[PDB]
DNA sequence: TCAGCGAGAGAG
RNA sequence: AUCGAGAGG
DNA sequence: CTCTCTCGCTGACCTCTCGATG
């Protein structure tokens, strides 16, 4: 039965390779039997003896001495030694991994309303995944007697099973997994919320740990069965226990993109905005004034603030004063937990500032307040990013007015340096470096002019006079807040694309003097494709190196466990400064 | 310009500025032209079947011809057979005509029907035959000294390599075998040491001359010819049976026999040109002079009087198409016949024998049908939309029989080469393991008579550019100076500037007016067909352009076709050349039209003598494609209309009045909305769903076969044990479902509907052989197919019969006899039998059709590499709106634009807003019922806008009815065309916006639909073209609790088709180990898989309300123990 | 081959061996379990 | 007990023993038949056991003493 | 119920003790009638019943007969799962080497003795 | 193919 | 079941 | 004793569709 004969829809059968090698060996061995009885001359016998040892070597390990035997097709047959070794052998395909029951798979979308410990599960999947529990709860209440009545009731989809299912998932966690599992944060435990539809909803704050996106991605779901498994899921793998990385110390749940943009927009300030110069009794008055339409989010005002600080014994002591701030910061102050200073929000916030806020809260207050603080931060960021109406247009990509003069001067310089080569005055290999340096300097000049024109643009009127301030450009705000942009890519958008390289690695003499707002021509576009294809091929053809290295590293050190409490030895190493604090 | 009838109904406005001097060619020439030179008669006998017959032909061959196919394409597709023709050959020994076999035929669009399915043969790019000199750069030896080598490659035969050694010694290899000293081969050609020294020496330097031959002779352990032959024989064939006759024959047949070696005409030409000879013709076999010349050239390169070749140069690789591979396979099949003929010609007989007795047609047919159906280059054709087929038919592959391998291929062959300019697209390529190994043909590219790609250029004479066009190849163009296509010319053809940007010798620079030789023909010469459909491509990054070109081929046709407002101008060419429409063969007047048939009455000056003169077009209705999609044709002409030649009479899938149309036009705003477009999510309105703008039709097939098993015979009947009477309601008296029945999951069709799948029955087919017995429904339906098919043919012939009868009655017996003969022939063709498989009596096939609507979890994309998944369907009173109360359709996140530098998607959004703005102004004028003069004035002002464009439309020559019809067709927006590298500027877009009474920034004020408050900044709103890709969440959701298991390893099966489970691999086990969850790991390893008793105990315990497990031992460990014991090794468990 | 020649024994003291056989790994919530076995040997 | 289990970890001592103690306590209520020491509040046995551990009414020594008393 | 795994070379007596049946010369399943050949690769006597608690001939079809071999067939009545367990053996008519112990980088069957791999391989292949 | 390593003959 | 071809993350 | 030089031998995540052959 370990080498069975499988019937087909037609009369014919499908057989294994082993049954052929056995028959070959049997036939040849029986052929040797007749020769001994007939007393054939040893010349004929010696040929047959060489034959049998050729057959056996095929059955044990085919191809050690090249004589590979094939079948109906021109493909080598598989020996016994081929079924226990390799990537498709018993060890690596059936014993270190396998397929399981109570599992499912689907596409993932976003749910912006969930709490950190929740997930959204379709009820069509949930009904199938939890069938025995429903059968048991049906038999318990007497609604069915046999084991087929419950099956019929579930198949007919009556109106009473939709409450049993709600009762049997109330506090039962599930496991979610994404296919490339690079570290242990690739499997996590959540609590299901029954939804309509066919897609799974995932919390926005857990994407970075999964390396997940909403472009077509998929995910798998598993169900724990025993009490010990449920308690292990709740106490070890639940997403509210995994907030710091195990490879370093920094947190892993961090806001990004829309949340960063929203908080950054609230916490900025302007000059001569509506309602500037008021004195307020607290944050609630600021919220009233903003909602009524009587003040701007960016107005500079005075507000009375109360804060708390911890003493030596661990108790909280209050302190009240008046502070210079803005309406948006006073509004944001209402979600900060007690025990933190007011200076932590009296500035414009970016990615680093928000991450530092979360880390400080965890350091001072503990674990439970941090989850609430993170969820409130996400809600407020989503709420206030939409109210701003931030967009993108073609007029936001501003090109400096001095680009033409710089480019013309560089061209004149490189044209003049050819006169030193027409009449011998420089090495034939020396003009190359001079031209490269000239073009690099011109590129730097153009980039600096563009960035100086973009970052600061106010020309604003303050009570009569003219003043300058940080700009409110959409692209500049996106780059400065740390949401998506980089200063290098704004160069390609509105400066110069720069110098390209040949496929071998040399530098092309003349650069690309066009950005993406004003298009490229055929030659520049043709030149730009070498690097694109090279990068794509590099990405595609060297994931296997990393996979192989990781597998070897896991196999070498897989059996090292902490098995003792104190060794007692006095040895050590001496650490020197990278700061010293980060190293000890 | 004079406009065609199809194009005068809706004229696209063009923004291009450079005049066109050459037309886009027919896009399917590479297949039809190749297959033509395989079956057409060639008196010079050098291309196809004639060459193969003359290359092997005692028996005398006279001629050949091809017969008439038994069935046509449609009947072959319906029945499930191959569309082929018989091959007849005339031989003399007496004169007789014999039968050789069946040759598959190519259809009108460049495909093959093999077993009822359409297939495509992909062209191959491979190394050319000849001689090549190469050298490894380094790392062969630690000394860091380069080594030079030379190789000879024929079309057929064995290889030959010469190479050097770290000690400067010559060595030779045959068929990649072990090395031998070189001079041995010289000794095998009747040369003594004196003659060798005379050949290679005249004196021995140390920098420009070398003693390499003398030292090699020193190391050579041979001094006689026979010693050389025996050494070669021992090296080639171990075993050493040295005989004088054996040694001579091997060397004679190795390189000097016409039946074992062939250096083709192209190989001869390249070989001669590499050695700087004069003639380009010769023989297919080698000679001593050739080998000596190769040795001298290699030695000279070693000395320093030459250079090595580039292996990736596109002048060294050539193209092989289907008409060549078919000939190769036919010759392979033919050489097996002659052995049998020679064997049967030695038995001894006369008089009674005939040529047919010595010919067996099995091997030839076997080889041909193996190639057409089992080759790696014969592929299941891609049929998602019209663009997919065009892209598939124009593909080039570096893999195949004489090709490369995915894993062994390095990095240099996958790169873009400077010689690809104008021949291979540098953008469109797969993104997986096949990157760089699959390519697409450029728009104007061709091949010459040897098989090398070439591209066209304009001749320049005395400083003026003319209209004379020459096709140049990679070798030729390196000796010239070629100017770009965007150079400025005056009315006399002179260059305006004194310095021109030009290409020469693989570099680019500036040249004078009088140093230029040629010029480009177009600005879209370097891209492929798919990449030329992306507007504003020059504002996009190359990675995103690749993504968009690839994703444009996955779109699904919708219920209604909708043209793009912003296009490039290549839609008509693709739509017409694809072959999915109906095109008029001759001009005339429409006589009859309904939903499934068109009749044309031909003009007087296009009729042959003695002809009735009507054309009949039948249309395809609700047929499934290879991807389970829908194919449907719809007429687009009215009764009594005049038609010219080449006009579109009906539309195919994804076509709108003769233009390609893959998606829908949507109103979009760029802004964030409450986290519902967080990463790449898309928020959609409910009005989109209510209007069915992304609803698709899918068709599925199911089969039922009753076996002829001897144990129990089975037949189709209504009676079924243990079923209700309601179950048989949809079944007829014969047990087959009615047409028009609405079924759902778990219903009997022929007794069967797969779980979760619904639909409607639209087609039932019955297949029977020449056997016995028949059913009532088959008598009612299978006979109904034949009677209906006869009725359609009778109706078609009736029109011609009536016309001829009316003409005559104004020799009827001859006409009546002819028409009766035609009817009898049609009936006989329709009444033939079917050849089934043994053990099968009859087959029943059922077709189902279902409709699919969008829902959260479906994938959408544009043309610029932007893709996403739908997250929410929003009520209409929640969407943002404007000052007139108009809401938007789609909301997209701006944060996805600045990181991926695809700026073009913004520019399109600005232009589409302008286009719609024109249509609105027309729409109002049609509601108020104004006079034709005002419409004329406004439309003329609209068509004249631009900065020195080349279109020049004039409406003063239009009739009033024509103007009204154009205005009616223009009332939903004015279409606009912008070529890939010669398009519209920002200033022109702003002028169009101003003409439409819209802001020139492209941004307006919006209000919140839930509170009525105004957003704080202006937002970008416009129109953009969206696509629906074939990744539907209905096909991806799956779940399981318990089911079926495998046989050897008692583990769950895999795959949604067979209700399988998910795989828990090694990396997941590592993750669970790193968590510390031992009980979860043990539960997954045993009781959910491989534990036969534990699984049952766990199930019973769960049903009883007790959550506890009793693990045991997995079965795979027992299997492994038995398997290891079968190798003769004792392995066991130590209980004590 | 080397193991069959030498005649070796395996005590199943690592993670992979217990995974292959199908027992509790000697780490985490299973660690204490293995501590009992040594106490009974 | 809900959302976060950090309270019981500081009382038992480590995460790997809390799972075993909670499972031993919960199996008594689910199958053996026993009454909770806290209001049920419509909870599963695992959550009730975690709540009892958090309050301070359950640990290994108490269960051992009760088992000795029963026999 | 176990605590270690042992591995070692086998001997003819051990292999004979594993087997439930003698050598098997016939080939296959008799494609015409699916019942297996006697004394073959698929054989009911050597390896076990084809169906649960049923004889090949069919004389005994009850649990009361459990543990009884058939006089006319020689087939025991037992659960069919034993077909996954029982093994067999073949009697070679001449000694044959083991490819694993001959071909390797540190060859074993040729390291106990002095001679290298080339000449010993020549001897084994009758040359 | 390409990179890496050990077993085996050489010429001093 | 194996082989070949293609697609998605 | 001890560098050169041939010459083999072993290695390079998850999911879906089609057809031809057993
Ligand atoms: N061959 C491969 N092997 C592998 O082991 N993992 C692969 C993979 N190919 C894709 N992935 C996964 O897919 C993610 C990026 O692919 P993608 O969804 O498009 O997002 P991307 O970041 O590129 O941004 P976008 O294209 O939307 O602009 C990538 O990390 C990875 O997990
Ligand atoms: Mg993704
Ligand atoms: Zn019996």
């Amino acid at each position: 039965d370990l080498r069975p004969l499988v019937p087909l829809d037609g009369g014919r059968f499908a057989t294994s390779d082993l049954n052929d090698l056995y028959r070959r060996v049997i036939n040849r061995n029986n052929r040797l039997k007749r020769l001994l009885d007939l007393a054939a001359p040893d010349i004929i016998v010696r040929n047959e003896k060489r034959m049998l040892q050729e057959a056996v070597d095929a059955l044990l390990d085919n191809g050690r001495r090249g004589r590979a035997i094939t079948g109906s097709n021109k493909r080598p047959l598989k020996s016994l030694a081929d079924m226990i070794k390799g990537k498709q052998g018993r060890f690596r395909q059936n014993l270190l991994g396998k397929r399981v029951d109570y599992s499912g798979r689907s596409v993932i979308t976003v749910g912006p309303y969930l709490r950190l410990h929740q997930c959204g599960l379709p009820k069509k999947m949930a009904l199938e995944l939890f069938k025995p529990f429903i059968y048991g709860k049906l038999e318990l209440r007497g609604l069915a007697t046999t084991i087929k009545a419950a099956k019929k009731m579930v198949e007919r989809e009556e109106a009473v099973v939709w409450d049993i299912l709600d009762e049997v998932i109330r506090e039962h966690p599930v496991l979610l997994n994404r296919a490339p599992t690079l570290h242990r944060l690739g499997i996590q435990a959540f609590e299901p919320v029954l939804i309509e539809g066919k897609a799974i909803q995932l919390h926005p704050l857990v994407c970075a740990a999964y390396n997940a996106d909403f472009d077509g991605d998929q995910m798998a779901v598993h169900v724990p069965l025993t009490l010990e498994a449920q308690l292990e899921a709740r106490a070890l793998m639940m997403s509210t226990n995994n907030i710091l990385s195990p490879a370093n110390g920094e947190p892993i749940i961090v806001p990004s993109q829309d949340v960063v943009l929203g908080l950054y927009y609230m916490t900025r300030d302007c000059v001569n905005a509506k309602g500037e110069g008021m004195v307020l009794t607290g944050p609630k008055e600021a919220e009233r004034l903003y909602r009524s339409g009587l003040a701007s989010l960016h107005a500079r005002v005075k507000v009375r603030i109360t804060e708390y600080e911890k003493d030596a014994n661990g108790e909280l002591v209050a302190k009240t004063s008046l502070k210079d701030t803005t309406v948006g910061r006073a509004i944001l102050w209402m979600i900060v937990p007690k025990g933190l200073p007011y200076s932590i929000v009296n500035q414009a916030l970016g990615k680093k500032a928000i991450s530092k806020m979360l880390n400080t809260c965890y350091r001072i207050l503990g674990l439970k307040p941090t989850v609430i603080f993170a969820d409130q931060i996400m809600y407020t960021g989503f709420a206030y990013a939409a109210r701003s109406g931030a967009s993108v247009g073609i007029d936001d990509m501003v090109i400096p007015e001095k680009k033409h003069e710089i480019i013309s001067e560089a061209e004149a310089e490189v044209a003049e340096i050819q006169e030193q080569f027409q009449s011998g005055l420089v090495t034939a290999g020396e003009r190359y470096n001079k031209v490269i340096d000239i073009w690099a300097a011109a590129n730097d000049r153009v980039s600096k002019a563009m960035m100086d024109n973009l970052q600061t643009e106010t020309v604003i009127n303050r009570d009569g006079q003219e003043e300058k301030q940080v700009s409110f450009n959409s692209i500049y705000m996106m780059a400065d807040s740390g949401a998506r942009g980089s200063a290098a890519q704004i160069r390609q958008l509105a400066g110069m694309r720069g110098l390209m390289a040949k496929p071998d690695g040399s530098i092309i003499e003349t650069p690309i003097t066009a950005n993406f707002r004003e298009g490229l021509n055929v030659l520049q576009y043709f030149i730009s494709t070498h690097g694109a294809r090279k990068g794509l091929a590099d990405t595609a053809l060297k994931t296997a190196n990393s996979g192989y290295l990781t597998r070897r590293l896991v196999d070498v050190a897989q059996d090292l466990v902490v098995t003792e409490d104190d060794c007692g030895t006095h040895e050590g190493i001496m650490m020197t400064p990278e700061p010293l604090r980060d190293r000890v | 310009m004079v406009y065609s009838y199809t194009e005068k109904k809706r004229i696209r406005k063009d923004f291009g500025k450079r005049p066109q001097v050459l037309d886009v060619p027919y896009l399917l020439s590479i297949q039809l032209d190749s297959f033509q030179k395989f079956i057409e008669q060639d008196p010079e006998g050098q291309y196809g079947l004639e060459a193969a017959f003359r290359s092997v032909f005692e028996l005398q061959y006279v001629s050949y011809r091809l017969g008439e196919p038994v069935f046509d394409v449609q009947e072959c597709q319906i029945r499930g057979v191959t569309y082929s023709a018989p091959l007849r050959v005339k031989l003399r020994l007496k004169e007789q005509e014999v039968y050789m076999g069946e040759i598959p035929l190519m259809t009108d669009n460049g495909t093959f029907v093999i077993n009822g399915t359409e297939r495509v043969i992909v062209s191959q790019l491979h190394r050319s035959p000849g001689v090549f000199f190469d050298s490894d750069k380094g790392k062969t030896h630690s000394s860091g000294k380069v080594l030079y080598n030379a190789r000879i490659i024929p079309y057929r035969g064995s290889w030959l390599d010469f190479e050097f050694d770290p000690k400067d010694n010559l060595f030779v290899r045959i068929d990649r075998r072990r090395k031998l000293p070189a001079t041995i081969i010289l000794r095998a050609l009747n040369y003594t040491t004196e003659q060798i020294l005379d050949l290679f020496f005249e004196f021995t330097n140390d920098l420009d001359h070398g003693p390499y031959i003398s030292e090699t002779l020193r190391v050579d352990p041979t001094n006689d010819r026979l010693s050389a032959l025996v050494e070669i024989y021992r090296m080639m064939r171990p075993g050493e049976p040295p005989t004088r006759e054996a040694a001579e024959s091997l060397f004679e047949n190795l390189f000097f026999s016409e039946d074992r070696y062939d250096l083709s005409a192209v190989g001869r030409m390249k070989f001669n040109r590499s050695l700087l000879r004069e003639e380009i013709e010769g023989s297919g076999i080698l000679s001593k002079d050739d080998i000596i010349d190769v040795m001298k050239k290699l030695i000279d390169i070693r000395n320093g009087k030459g250079e090595v070749d580039d292996i990736d140069h596109l002048g060294n690789r050539r193209i092989r198409s289907v008409g060549e591979m078919a000939e190769n396979q036919f010759r392979v099949g033919l050489v097996r016949v002659e052995r049998a003929v020679k064997e049967r010609l030695s038995l001894g007989d006369l008089d009674t024998l005939m040529p047919q007795d010595m010919i067996n047609a099995k091997p030839i047919s076997a080889a041909v049908k193996e190639f057409f159906g089992s080759s790696q280059l014969s592929q299941f054709m891609d049929q998602n939309n019209p663009l997919s087929e065009i892209t598939h038919k124009r593909r080039i592959s570096a893999l195949g029989p004489g090709g490369l391998t995915r894993e062994r291929a390095g990095f240099e062959v996958r790169d873009v080469h400077p010689t690809h300019y104008g021949r291979v697209c540098p953008i469109e390529t797969p993104e997986g393991p096949n990157i760089g190994l699959i390519n697409s043909l450029s728009v104007y590219a061709q091949t010459n008579e040897y098989g090398f790609l070439e591209t066209p250029y304009r001749k320049v004479t005395d400083g003026v550019v003319t209209d004379e066009i020459h096709y140049l190849s990679a070798i030729e163009e390196g000796n010239y100076v070629i100017a770009q296509a965007n150079s400025n010319l005056d009315e006399e053809g002179h260059f305006v500037e004194d310095l021109v940007t030009c290409r020469s010798k693989g570099e680019s620079s500036l040249f004078s007016r009088d140093q230029v030789d040629y010029m480009d023909v177009s600005t879209q010469q370097v891209v492929s067909v798919g990449a030329s459909l992306i507007p504003f491509l020059e504002h996009d990054d190359a990675n995103r352009a690749l993504m968009g070109a690839n994703m444009q081929r996955q779109a699904v046709p919708t219920l209604r076709a909708d043209k793009p407002l912003v296009g490039t101008g290549m839609e008509r060419a693709v739509a017409v050349d694809s072959g999915v429409t109906a095109v008029a063969k001759r001009g005339g007047v429409v006589q009859y039209v309904d939903a499934s048939r068109i009749v044309i009455k031909v003009n007087e000056d296009e009729m042959y003598p003695g002809e009735a003169g009507i054309d009949i077009y039948n249309l395809t209705k609700y047929t499934r494609s290879n991807q389970n999609t829908c194919i449907n044709q719809m007429p687009c002409v009215s009764l009594g209309e005049p038609v010219e030649r080449g006009d579109v009479l009906a539309d195919g899938p994804s076509t709108d009045l003769g233009e390609l149309a893959l998606g829908q036009n949507m109103r979009v705003a760029f802004m964030p909305w409450n986290g519902y477009n967080f990463e790449d999510s898309i928020l959609v309105s409910e009005r989109v769903v209510q209007e069915d703008r992304f609803t698709t039709i899918h068709i599925q097939e199911l089969a039922c076969v009753s076996r002829d098993t001897k144990l129990g015979p089975e037949e189709i009947t209504a009676d079924i044990p243990n079923v209700g009477e309601a179950a048989l309601s949809k079944l007829d008296e014969s047990g087959i479902v009615y047409i028009g029945a609405e079924v759902t999951g778990g219903d009997i069709l022929v007794g069967r509907v797969p779980n979760g799948v619904s639909g409607t029955v639209i087609d039932v087919q019955v297949f029977t052989r020449d056997g016995v017995e028949k059913d009532k429904r088959a008598l009612e339906i299978e006979e109904m197919q034949l009677k209906q098919a006869k009725k359609d043919l009778s109706e078609e012939l009736q029109i011609l019969e009536a016309g001829l009868f009316s003409r005559i009655r104004a020799q009827y017996d001859e006409l009546k006899h002819e028409f009766e003969k035609k009817l009898e022939a049609k009936r006989r063709k329709i009444t033939q039998g079917d050849d089934l498989a043994p053990g099968v009596l009859k087959i029943v096939k059922v077709y189902l059709a279902v409709k699919r609507r969008i829902q959260p979890g479906d994938k959408m994309a544009g043309r610029h590499g932007n893709k996403g998944v739908i997250s929410k369907i929003n009520p209409i009173e929640d969407m943002p709106y404007d000052e007139n109360g108009t809401p938007v359709d789609i909301v997209l996140n701006p944060l996805g634009v600045p990181s991926r530098m695809n700026i073009g998607q913004i520019l399109e959004t600005h232009l589409g807003m302008a286009a719609k703005g024109i249509g609105d102004k027309i729409n109002a004028m049609l509601k108020q019922q104004q006079e034709v003069a005002k419409l004329r004035e406004f439309i003329q002002r609209a068509y004249d806008l631009g900065a020195d464009v080349r279109q020049k439309v004039d409406l003063s020559t239009f009739s009033d009815e024509e103007v009204m019809r154009l205005a009616e067709n223009l009332r939903k927006g004015m279409p606009i065309a912008t070529p890939v590298f010669d398009g519209a500027k920002e200033a022109e877009i702003k002028e169009l916006l101003k003409l439409g009474d819209l802001p020139t920034s492209g941004q307006i004020r919006l209000y919140d639909g839930r509170t009525g408050e105004q957003f704080e900044r202006p937002v970008t709103v416009g129109y953009m073209y969206m696509l629906k890709l074939n990744h539907l969440v209905d096909d991806k959701m799956h779940a399981r609790s318990t089911g079926s298991y495998s046989l050897v390893t008692q583990q769950p099966l895999g795959g949604k088709a067979q209700f399988g489970g998910q795989r828990f691999g090694e990396m997941e086990v590592w993750a669970l180990e790193a968590y510390g969850a031992a009980y979860t790991l043990q539960e997954m390893l045993t009781v959910k898989s491989d534990d036969v008793n534990g699984r049952t105990k766990m199930y019973k315990n769960i049903v009883d309300g007790n959550h506890q497990m009793e693990p045991g031992m997995p079965e795979s460990f027992n299997v492994l123990l038995k398997e290891i014991r079968s190798l003769g090794i004792n392995i066991e468990l130590e209980d004590e | 081959t080397e193991a069959a020649v030498a005649g070796k024994r395996d005590e199943l003291r690592g993670l992979k061996e217990n995974v292959i056989v199908g027992r509790l790994i000697p780490a985490g919530t299973g660690y204490a379990y293995h501590q009992d076995r040594m106490r009974r040997r | 007990a809900r959302v976060t289990v950090q309270d019981a970890v500081e009382k038992i001592g480590n995460r790997f023993d809390l799972v075993l103690v909670a499972a031993r306590r919960a199996r008594q209520m689910q199958v053996g038949g026993k009454d909770p020491l806290v209001p049920e509040e419509n909870d599963k046995t695992t959550v009730i056991a975690l709540r009892e551990i958090e309050e301070g009414l359950i640990n290994n020594q108490i269960l051992d003493v009760r088992e000795r008393q029963e026999q | 119920e176990f605590d270690a795994i042992k591995i070692a070379l086998a001997s003819p007596d051990m292999i004979r003790s594993w087997s439930f049946g003698e050598v098997k010369k016939p080939e296959t399943i008799n494609y015409r009638t699916f019942k297996p050949e006697r004394d073959g690769l698929f054989c009911a006597r050597i390896f076990g019943p084809v169906k649960d608690y049923e004889c090949l001939c069919g004389k005994y079809k009850r649990l009361k007969h459990r543990g009884v071999i058939c006089e006319k067939c020689g087939v025991e009545v037992t659960q069919t799962k034993v077909r996954r367990e029982r093994m067999g053996h073949i009697e070679l008519a001449s000694p044959t080497a083991h490819i694993w112990f001959l071909k390797s980088l540190p060859s074993r069957i040729g390291l106990l003795l002095d001679m290298p791999l080339r000449d010993i391989e020549r001897v084994l292949y009758f040359e």
